[PDB]
């Protein structure tokens, strides 16, 4: 990494001089806790029929959505103390911070 | 197997199965599409799978400028030395720039209104066209860049294109930094968590890891609870704009045509400023426009964003709720009664226990958004811990943090302290009346609105280079 | 990979006889980095990628 | 991961039930700090001639050994209060803990 | 490309270059061989390179039993149902068992003597033969397993080979745990750091990561400073054994023959007990038997274990000294004067600054072993932090930790609390007089030596069904 | 991978006419896991890997 820098790289590289990939694009996320997969290392919970997580069936995500999340939308509560811009800036901010690629078909 | 049309579970596909008695999807043999996120080390039996961030973790306006050097070059107007970003060459918005159009192999925007033939936009991040409200914010920042570059050229005529571009970019980055940590995050976390997770800035620390943590990609989707089911558009009296002032969201995903042909970004921004967010409530988590009709105009089935969030966390190998509470130094409820105490809601505790069996298996997004909100914030203690912790690292671990000695002069710092998102809208649109105080709290017209003239501009005098 | 619509305006500047020579070399250099070396290469790449180049002669 | 068991696996697997590779053999080391490589991600300091580390030439390890470590063996100081078994048990214990494979020939 | 014979720097070779005015290697176009450690993700441009641990992190006596399932089967006696480990079938030690022989591609043990044609030993870890003192410790634990199994069968006649091996293994693991955390680590870290990094055990914690950290593979090489330049062997009166009582280490590496023929393990163990270790001193860090003549008997050139330590650090991408001090909550010296204050030595500080330029680039092992030692410990503050932190994770993060509820009964635990490395020698060797108290502090014959009869045995009464 | 020296003693138990048949099946099973199904396959593997099995033939 150049020992002299006026502006930032586009890739985020060289921000940290000791460890110059940290925060740069196209690297792995950092893990604050050891990961939790059905097979130890790869398979997501729910993958294999009949495999419990910590001794209990894995709940279908759409079931959890249906039973806990869904509500009658005409009964929605407006926030007296936050504008819609408060949600929108969050999305715009998320898009400065993280994008997790998926294969294409 | 194409994960978009197949319901077979074969790598790389992790489709959501349908429960019996689904209110929307009567066909149990159908599924909701899901591609597992790309592994860092594809194919390994030795490593523990992990996903990739394709962007810069830093708050550096990478969604404007790009996170890859080819793309960053392509976003630039390379026909002169003015240091500007490329602008649409086919359309304007009452004299003002639009984002250029991208050239995609499979362009979802073209599908939203087949007759208008308006493709998706090109920007620093690939998702700028997902909702016109997001596109309007991208369009705004692009315009602000070109304004700053113009003004810097006026002020420093000897400066070349590269110099202009870089100095304007450096300013736009600091503007995102300031809005985010001065105006936004305090209204996310609330004061208690803000003082705990984001104490007054001292200086850069080269030992602080500024990476995005896997869990953050899921926990920051808290904002899905704030989503309103319509896009609101308002005229220059802040009155509904006709014919269509309230468009259902399931008809605005990828709908770039609406920005180009239905009157530019001024009405969308007015809508944002003068319409409330949805409040997260324990019995009103997310709306049907994202839980039942997400992207229904551009795929074969409508998606369920909440359910996607929870499938994704499983895809990414995330620990469940109680592991994250332990991590944050919070009590970990075992029993349904204890979960009721932590949620201040015995009914919701029962509902979560009926699905999950133990609080240990609650998916982080679901547990996070279930927690009662902190005073004067809109997340609860667990999400405030995760989100606060992350944004601390992004500040303390960033060499080009705007307040760090040697990034700006003291004079330049004093100038930047004046910036505000309302002023930026004034400076880049046909809007002359904007939100007051914190744009993020101000929401009722006209009670919370002021004339632009009352607002001081960004003074670039300390950027003069003799 | 793909040619962008706003790059077509750069093809206009190259074919402008009265445009500045330094401006043209800055663009040639832009395109030369992307693997396109002549104005013919550039117009041919825009065609492949779906654009209409009929007003180039 | 059997929900019941009496003894340890040979591989160390399933020792932690939530994250069952943790402490198992033929898995990557955990990093307590971000790693520090010449090129950011792979190359060791000293790989490329003329590449400095944090602003200074990388010292040949054999130079460091020659200058700092070398001493006349006849000068060696016996430890009054530690036996030779105290060193040996360390090595035996090292071999309960870690072994970092390298290719052969 | 062959790292052993070429000095070319191309993957996977990272040879050590030779400075001008080397005391031993005159030729600057020579090198010291080094293979970079295997990457976790071969070939990747995206991941940050990391190395692999081929063993179980846990203190589970994996060096006896293996960390891979085929190897574990191969180490067992499958000709009976007595649950025993395989023993050498060609040679014996005054009637007692020896480790079986391995079948290697280029047995290095065979390149040591050649006449004796004695191959390398086979054990749970691959390094059983590196020095005969290590082999004697492997052989001891092998015999202790077979002792325990025999006695357990006798006590529980109904038990099959699986149950026997498993129950004996459980005990051998707990004995390694107890020696390690009761007798050894307190003499490595000292009282203050022991109380700080290893407070009294509470219970298992499923949320404590038990993985070995990269840095620990380098920092635990502190023990290279304790290595003496000879192997000492003693008779039944703890007197030098003739004709060769003090073998230079350059002639002991991989010398499996010396065990089979030059008198078995009894002499070597006596020597370990009654000979002092080397002391780490800032001007006497490591000796030339490992700094100039490591593996000379089996290689093209002799190696520099200290320099290997520092090359490995770099191969593994370990941060430098000051970064590890910040991690451990220790002050970070910037100037030569401040490094002098931390080392109590402005001379060593100057020498480290001449090589490294900043205290930030000092390699961890070098900075670690430079530090003045803790009271009644043999490492300094930095190394005590790294080592202490790791052994805590192996205790609290171990589901089968010997003290954890459900692993042993209260009666079984009471019995195990009496184990001692001294008794294990009494029980598995021909030796009748052994060290007392802490075997790791006792080091003078006869003052620090007791008779075996004076020592309590392990009561397997609580293991009856 | 390689045949081990101590496994030679297992070949002796198999060829002991007077030895226990359950003992022999335990060993057959041990070797069958390593991919070796007959006594011939076992002796012909040990020879490849450096040992002498002539002490079991003409
Ligand atoms: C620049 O930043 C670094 C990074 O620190 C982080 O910075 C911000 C992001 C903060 O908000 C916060 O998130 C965090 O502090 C600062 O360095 C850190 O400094 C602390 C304080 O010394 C240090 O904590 C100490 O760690 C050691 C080592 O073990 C730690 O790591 C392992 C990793 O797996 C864990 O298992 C372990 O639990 C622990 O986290 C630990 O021994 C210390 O705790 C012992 O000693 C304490 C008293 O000395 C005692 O209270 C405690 O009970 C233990 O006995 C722990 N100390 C404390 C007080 O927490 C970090 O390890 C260190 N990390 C890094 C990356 O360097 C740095 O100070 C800052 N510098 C400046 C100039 O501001
Ligand atoms: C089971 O063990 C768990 C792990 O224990 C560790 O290992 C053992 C062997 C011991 O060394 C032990 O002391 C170690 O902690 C243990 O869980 C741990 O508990 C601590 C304390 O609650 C958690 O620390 C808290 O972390 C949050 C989040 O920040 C952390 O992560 C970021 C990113 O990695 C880092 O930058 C931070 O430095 C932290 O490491 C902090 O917000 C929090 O501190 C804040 O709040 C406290 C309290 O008000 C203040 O005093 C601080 O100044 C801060 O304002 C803590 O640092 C830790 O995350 C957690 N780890 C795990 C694995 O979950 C658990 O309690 C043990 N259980 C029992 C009952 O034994
Ligand atoms: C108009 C508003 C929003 C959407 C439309 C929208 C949509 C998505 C989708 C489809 C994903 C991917 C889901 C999956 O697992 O397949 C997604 C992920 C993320 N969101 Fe969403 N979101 C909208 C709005 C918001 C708001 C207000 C957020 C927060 C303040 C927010 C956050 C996120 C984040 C951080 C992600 C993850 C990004 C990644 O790729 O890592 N979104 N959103
Ligand atoms: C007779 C005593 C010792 C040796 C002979 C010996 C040799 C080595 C060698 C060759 C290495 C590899 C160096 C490299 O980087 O290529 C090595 C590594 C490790 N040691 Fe050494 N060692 C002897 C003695 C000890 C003692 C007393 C130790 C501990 C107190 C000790 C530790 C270690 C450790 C932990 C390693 C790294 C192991 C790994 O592969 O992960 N050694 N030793
Ligand atoms: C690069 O900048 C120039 C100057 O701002 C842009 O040229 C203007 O383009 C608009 C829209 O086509 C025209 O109406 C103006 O007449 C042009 N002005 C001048 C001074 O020529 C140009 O479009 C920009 N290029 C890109 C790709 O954004
Ligand atoms: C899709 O796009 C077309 C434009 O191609 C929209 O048509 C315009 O609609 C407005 C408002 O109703 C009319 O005033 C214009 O005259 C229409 N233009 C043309 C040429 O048709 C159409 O409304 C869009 N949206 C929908 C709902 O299909
Ligand atoms: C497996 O265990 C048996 C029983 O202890 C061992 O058999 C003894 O072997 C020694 C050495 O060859 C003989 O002197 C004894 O007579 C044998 N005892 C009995 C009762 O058979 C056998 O050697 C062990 N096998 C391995 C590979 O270790
Ligand atoms: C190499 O091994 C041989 C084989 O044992 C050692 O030779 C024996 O040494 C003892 C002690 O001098 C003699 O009593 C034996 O008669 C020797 N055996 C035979 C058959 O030669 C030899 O000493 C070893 N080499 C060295 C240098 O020690
Ligand atoms: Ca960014
Ligand atoms: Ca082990």
């Amino acid at each position: 990494c150049p020992e002299q820098d006026k502006y930032r790289t586009i890739t985020g590289m060289c921000n940290n001089r000791r460890s110059p990939t940290l925060g740069a694009s196209n690297r792995a996320f950092v893990r604050w806790l050891p990961a939790e997969y059905e097979d130890g290392f790869s398979l997501p919970y729910g993958w294999t029929p009949g495999v419990k997580r910590n001794g209990f069936p894995v709940a279908l995500a759409r079931a959890v959505s249906n039973e806990i999340v869904r509500f009658p939308t005409d009964q929605l509560t407006p926030d007296q103390e936050r504008s819609l811009m408060f949600m929108q800036w969050g999305q715009l901010l998320d898009h400065d911070l993280d994008f997790t690629p998926e294969p294409a078909a | 197997v194409n994960c978009e049309t197949s319901c077979v579970q074969q790598p790389p596909c992790f489709p959501l199965k349908i429960p019996p008695n689904d209110p929307r999807i009567k066909n149990q043999a159908d599924c909701i599409p899901f591609f597992r996120s790309c592994p860092a080390c594809p194919g390994s039996n030795i490593t523990i799978r992990n996903q990739i961030n394709a962007l810069t973790s830093f708050v550096d306006a990478s969604m404007v400028y790009g996170s890859e050097e080819p793309l960053a070059r392509n976003l630039r107007n390379m026909s002169n030395q003015l240091g500007l970003l490329a602008v649409n060459q086919r359309f304007q918005d009452n004299g003002r720039a639009l984002l250029p159009f991208d050239n995609l192999h499979d362009d979802p925007c073209l599908l939203t209104n087949r007759s208008a033939r308006i493709p998706c936009f090109l920007a620093g991040d690939t998702r700028s066209s997902e909702m016109p409200e997001l596109t309007s914010m991208h369009t705004l920042l692009l315009r602000e860049h070109n304004r700053l570059a113009t003004e810097l050229k006026s002020l420093n005529p000897r400066w070349d294109g590269e110099r202009l571009y870089q100095e304007a970019r450096k300013i736009v980055g600091a503007m995102v930094q300031i809005i985010t940590y001065r105006d936004y995050l305090p209204l996310v976390l609330g004061p208690t968590a803000m003082r705990k997770y984001l104490p007054t800035y001292r200086s850069y620390n080269d030992s602080v890891d500024p990476r995005i943590a896997n869990v953050f990609t899921n926990a920051f989707r808290y904002g899905h609870t704030l989503i309103q089911p319509f896009m609101f558009r308002l005229d220059n009296r802040y009155q509904p704009m006709e014919p269509n002032p309230r468009v259902p969201l399931s008809r605005v995903f990828f709908a770039s045509w609406r920005v180009v042909l239905e009157g530019g970004i001024d009405p969308i921004l007015r809508g944002l400023m003068a319409t409330p967010a949805k409040l997260n409530r324990q019995n009103q988590i997310a709306v049907d426009e994202i839980r039942e009709r997400l992207f229904e105009q551009v795929m074969r089935i409508g998606l369920d964003l909440p359910a996607l969030n929870m499938q994704r966390s499983r895809d990414h190998g995330l620990p469940g709720y109680n592991a994250w509470r332990r991590f944050c130094g919070l009590p970990q409820p075992e029993t349904v009664g204890q979960l009721g105490t932590v949620l201040r809601n015995l009914k919701l505790a029962r509902k979560l226990m009926e699905q999950y069996g133990t609080p240990n298996n609650i998916d982080i997004w679901m547990g996070g958004v279930s927690e009662p909100l902190k005073r004067k914030g809109r997340v609860g203690p667990l999400l405030a811990c995760i989100i606060g912790t992350q944004f601390r690292k992004l500040r303390d671990g960033d060499r080009f943090w705007w307040e760090n000695e040697g990034v700006f002069s003291m004079q330049q710092r004093q100038a930047l302290a004046q910036i505000s998102l309302p002023r930026i809208i004034c400076d880049n649109t046909g809007i002359t009346t904007v939100s007051k105080n914190n744009i993020f709290m101000s929401n009722s017209y006209p009670r919370d609105f002021v004339n632009c003239s009352t607002l001081p501009a960004l003074n670039l005098a300390s950027w003069r280079e003799a | 990979a793909n040619f962008l619509e706003h790059e077509l305006s750069y093809i206009d500047v190259l074919l402008d006889k009265n445009a500045d020579q330094a401006t043209k070399d800055n663009l040639r250099s832009y395109f030369a980095d992307k693997g396109l070396h002549s104005i013919k290469d550039i117009i041919n790449k825009a065609k492949q990628d779906g654009f209409d180049v009929s007003k180039y002669e």
